[PDB]
């Protein structure tokens, strides 16, 4: 089996630096140019250079030229992509792809590193119970959930009661606050003919945080 | 001839043992760069490995074991890459290298160049003669980038050890004598550097450097740690095209090289295959195919269209791990022409496997490979119906290029047959690789093939032993037919020259072509009986026709 | 610099339908044109390069033509797997450029949101400033405006909308426009609310919560 996979991804301010790793195998690595490919949040690919293993030499996108170098070590099948001068425009998933005839046309694809150019300093998700009103039924059915405000950076992952309940789960995409932090609330929809009986529990993760804050969503006093 | 290809055998044991040190002999005499793995096994207590004494590096990894040789002559190996390592871990191991129960076994691993391990450990385990390898400082040897520089070291012994030369600084020593001190590369460098001929910083060995030095230079290297481009080592191979940086149009670089090994070349070795991305390889890669270019060469041109379907073999695509050929897959060679990959008939072949129903190859079903022109990998035969007297179904197999060799070594092995003659009448060349055939009991016509010719480079030779004794064959009256140039043959007939000394009608040497007294009046076109026209009158003691189409009959 | 131009933007249809997307090169690129899927979470896969042919193993129902200028994507017939992103690229000339690109999305029939609404928790109202929410849920199509209104007036310019990606079973979206507003302007109004309008609803409804007694 192909495979590729981009890691060094992180969180720099502007203007600093960064090194993306992609490393490669189920194939002669020597016979092939590579690629980097960026996506920034919500748009499209934008190609950005070929690196190729025997020449050590790129062929780069000029709107990169002085920023972004690229580097091969055949010796462990690995590419490397370092940006210097960092900027906003630069935030997106940096994918490596193979090159494939030596055409620019691209089979196989890594996952994607992300890599997020942001002042804001790392700060943890503070969540808030949304509790269900007393006139929340459509004929029988309730919603409840958790809020988690002004975290840094993507993303969180938040479940539920541990890991058995996925079944009506909409954890909702975030949306970045002029703050500069993150925003969302998850919610999901349950039978209201049980409110009062099963405790719901949401299991909240932020990895650069290293923060578990888990909160019960019990009725409101009204 | 400085390069070489190493064997792939590991520590299974040789198929044929009287001739496996003659194997070895024509694989390493007089080479020094070892591509693939220097696998020394199963060698005798008097065998003679003087042939070994020109290596410097072994690409691999490098296996001793089994032997009963008291010394393995390896003085001049500097450097081990670990491209590949032995049980996925080792660059170096030496194993049970003692007499199966004066006494025999290895006793100096007198590896007094060796400098530089790059990938992977060492495995000592078993050598119940064996001294000093608990000595070697072995973190000097190691890389400052080997990932896997590990040691599993043994020192159970049935002798006593004497100490190191006094010359010796340390403990440090790799044999008994004074030239087989130790001598340390890595830790004893001045600041950061990586290699080292001493202890000033002005000793310091330059970055691309790999084993150690003579000088600061780059030009100064004991090894390359990365390619060497005509005798400077460098991190890359210069570009086989200059770039514009604003258009990034290209026009080609005449200093231009492609990666072969550890070094930078003008054109890809023999056997191997250019790439229009600096390389050299044996597959071309996807989307890319095979091209027969403008000289005779092998190339790896791009494919506009979908490249065109290929016939593969053993070892390639969807039968890469796939054993022999069977009832199962025999017909999917039907019609080929050329195979990617390799063929192997085994015992397994002829009689079925019952356990995961496949029937018996039948021999009739052997008639596909009457159209292969062509095998890329090898040909491996250690069955074949008895009811088959030769390998006349490869009838028209040209070459065995032996991009893939068996066990690393062989690209054509016929053992255990009891044909009675090759009848391989077509086979011009084979690419790379050894001949090796053994214990055909009845196996004539082996004498009689020019082997000689087959073979495309000085470390190649047909290795056999148990066939049947050319003079016991002679004596049963059995002879190239009269009609074959300088006494060469496949077979029995005037089908089975390698030249024909008169003139081929079909695949047919005859005497005489049909141009005066025939019954199909033929003409002569380069050594080549042609029949004219089916309605060209026949002359009377004269030429009936100059050419094959109407218009050159004469009535 | 080559643009590659995708049409439509988006575009929905149902299972076993034909589904065909343009791509228009603003310059002559030949044959060289690809084409990718992509899917939320995933990377991109190869499907069609130079312009028509099929890359190893992508199913016999998608196909891709022209030459030239103007290139187009059809999947004979839709199947589940296939709801996702396409797009094309030319790599014919440098540098090499991407389509802008097209999402496929399943089509169904027309629903209707039941609409909800969430106070800020008693842990959060010391912080300095309140969130109020508006959920939208199990609803389409996509299209639906809303607008806050606190009290007697309406409001713009202090909510985001935020959007599930089309629901894997029944097919549909969910909204959430999250009101955000400082404490010292929550302590100073009684009731808000928000309201919704559907092509499924009838009426741009709203639903209740006091501030009062909660
Ligand atoms: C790098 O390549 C050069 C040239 O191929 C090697 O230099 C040769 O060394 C051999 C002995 O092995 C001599 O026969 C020649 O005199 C040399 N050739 C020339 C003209 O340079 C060199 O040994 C290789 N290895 C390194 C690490 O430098
Ligand atoms: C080295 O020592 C080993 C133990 O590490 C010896 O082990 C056994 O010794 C007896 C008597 O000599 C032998 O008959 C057994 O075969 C040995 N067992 C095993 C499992 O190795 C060993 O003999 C010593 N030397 C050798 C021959 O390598
Ligand atoms: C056959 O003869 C020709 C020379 O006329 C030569 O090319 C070849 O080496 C000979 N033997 C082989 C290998 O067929």
């Amino acid at each position: 089996e192909v495979q590729l996979v981009e890691s060094g991804g992180g969180l720099v301010q502007p203007g600093g630096s960064l090194r993306l790793s992609c490393a490669a195998s189920g194939f002669t690595f020597t016979d092939y140019t590579m690629d980097w490919v960026r996506q920034a949040p919500g748009k499209g690919l934008e190609w950005v250079a070929d690196v190729n293993p025997n020449s050590g030499g790129s062929i780069y996108n000029q709107r990169f030229k002085g920023r972004f170098t690229l580097s091969v070590d055949r010796s462990k099948n690995t590419l490397y992509l370092q940006m210097n001068s960092l900027r906003a425009e630069d935030t997106a998933v940096y994918y490596c792809a193979r090159n494939l005839g030596p055409s620019f046309y691209f089979d196989y694809w890594g996952q994607g590193t992300l890599v997020t150019v942001s002042s804001a300093s790392t700060k943890g998700p503070s969540v808030f119970p949304l509790a269900p009103s007393s006139k929340s039924t459509s004929g029988g059915t309730a919603a409840l959930g958790c809020l988690v405000k002004d975290y840094f950076p993507e993303p969180v992952t938040v479940s539920w009661n541990s890991g058995a309940l996925t079944s009506g789960v909409h954890t909702f995409p975030a949306v970045l606050q002029s703050s500069g932090l993150y925003s969302l609330s998850s919610v999901v929809t349950v039978p209201s003919s049980s409110l009062g009986t099963q405790t719901y529990i949401c299991n909240v993760n932020h990895k650069p945080s290293n923060t578990k804050v888990d909160k019960k969503v019990e009725p409101k006093s009204c | 001839t400085q390069v070489c290809t190493g064997t792939d055998m590991k520590l299974r044991l040789p198929a044929s043992p009287e001739t496996h040190l003659d194997m070895l002999r024509h694989l390493y005499q007089g080479c020094q760069v070892v591509q693939g793995n220097l696998e020394l096994t199963y060698l005798p207590t008097n065998a003679s490995l003087s042939f070994l004494q020109d290596i410097q590096e072994v690409q691999g990894y490098v296996l001793i074991a089994h032997n009963q040789v008291r010394q393995v002559p390896l003085q001049r190996l500097r450097i081990v890459r670990g491209t590949q390592l032995f049980e996925d871990n080792y660059a170096l191991a030496v194993l049970d290298n003692g007499d199966p129960l004066s006494p025999g076994g290895l006793r100096e691993l007198q590896l007094r160049s060796l400098t530089e391990i790059l990938k992977g450990g060492v495995l000592i385990q078993r050598n119940p003669q064996l001294c000093y390898q608990d000595t070697i400082l072995w973190k000097d040897i190691f890389h400052k980038n080997n990932q896997l520089a590990l040691t599993l070291i043994d020192t159970n012994r049935s002798r006593a050890c004497h100490p190191c030369s006094p010359m010796c600084k340390g403990s440090r020593c790799w044999g008994e004598s004074s030239e087989d001190c130790q001598s340390l590369t890595r830790t004893v460098c001045a600041g950061g550097c990586a290699r080292c001929k001493g202890p000033l910083p002005t000793d310091c060995c330059h970055e691309q450097c790999a084993a150690g030095c003579t000088g600061p230079k780059h030009s100064d290297c004991l090894a390359c740690l990365h390619f060497n481009h005509s005798g400077i080592c460098e991190l890359h191979c210069p570009a086989l095209v200059t770039y514009n940086t604003d258009t990034f149009e290209s026009m080609p670089n005449p200093e231009g090289r492609y990666t072969f090994g550890a070094s930078c070349v003008t054109a890809c070795p023999y056997n191997y295959l250019s790439t229009d991305v600096g390389s050299c390889t044996l597959v071309c890669p996807l989307h890319n195919q095979e091209v027969t270019a403008e000289d005779g060469t092998q190339r790896c041109e791009k494919c506009s269209k979908p490249c065109a379907r290929v016939c593969y073999g053993l070892g390639m695509e969807h039968l890469r791990e796939v054993r022999a050929v069977t009832s199962a897959n025999i017909q999917e060679f039907a019609g080929c022409k050329k195979i990617f990959g390799s063929l192997a008939f085994l015992p397994e072949s002829f009689d079925g496997d019952p356990a995961s129903n496949t029937a018996p190859l039948q021999p009739e079903q052997l008639q596909v490979f009457e159209t292969l022109e062509e095998i890329t990998g090898y040909l491996y035969i250690s069955a074949w119906p008895d009811s088959l007297p030769d390998l006349s179904v490869f009838q028209n197999l040209q070459v065995i290029r032996g991009r893939i060799l068996h066990n690393g070594a062989y690209s054509l092995t016929l053992q255990g047959l009891g044909i009675s003659w090759l009848g391989l009448r077509s086979l011009r060349e084979l690419g790379s690789g050894l001949a090796l055939i053994h214990h055909n009991t009845h196996l004539c016509f082996v004498h009689t093939v020019p082997w000689d010719q087959l073979f495309r480079n000085p470390h190649q030779a047909l290795l056999h032993t148990a066939n049947r004794p050319e003079d016991e064959c002679v004596g049963e009256g059995l002879a190239c037919h009269q009609l074959c140039a300088r006494g060469h043959c496949w077979g029995p007939g005037p089908t089975q020259c390698v030249n024909c000394s008169q003139f081929l009608r079909g695949q047919e040497c005859v005497e005489e072509c049909r141009v005066l007294q025939g019954l199909p009046r033929e003409y002569v076109n380069a050594r080549h009986c042609l029949p004219c026209h089916p309605e060209c009158q026949p002359q009377n003691g004269s030429v009936t026709c100059f050419g094959p189409e109407a218009d050159q009959c004469v009535a | 610099d080559i643009q590659m131009t995708q049409s439509p933007s988006s575009l929905s249809a149902s299972v076993g339908d034909r589904v065909t997307i343009t791509c228009k090169a603003s310059q002559d690129v030949s044959i060289g044109v690809a084409w990718y899927q992509q899917k939320p979470g995933k990377a991109p896969k190869l499907l069609i390069y130079s312009a028509s042919y099929r890359y190893t193993g992508v199913p016999s129902r998608f196909s891709g033509s022209g030459s030239g200028t103007d290139f187009t994507l059809t999947i004979s017939s839709l199947q589940p797997e296939d709801f996702a992103t396409y797009y094309c690229q030319q790599y014919y000339i440098y540098p090499y450029t991407f389509g802008q690109g097209t999402k496929v999305e399943i089509k169904r029939t027309v629903a209707a949101p039941s609409v909800f609404i969430f106070p800020p928790s008693d842990e959060q109202l010391k912080s300095g400033t309140a969130s109020v929410v508006c959920l939208l849920n199990n609803f389409y199509p996509r299209e639906a405006k809303v607008q806050w209104k606190v009290d007697n007036a309406l409001q713009s310019g202090n909510s985001q909308e935020s959007v599930t990606e089309q629901d894997s079973k029944d097919s549909t979206y969910s909204l959430s426009s999250t009101l955000t507003l400082s404490k010292a302007d929550y302590e100073k109004h009684k009731v808000y609310a928000c309201e919704v309008t559907h092509q499924g609803l009838s009426s741009p409804v709203t639903k209740s919560f006091n501030r009062g007694e909660c």
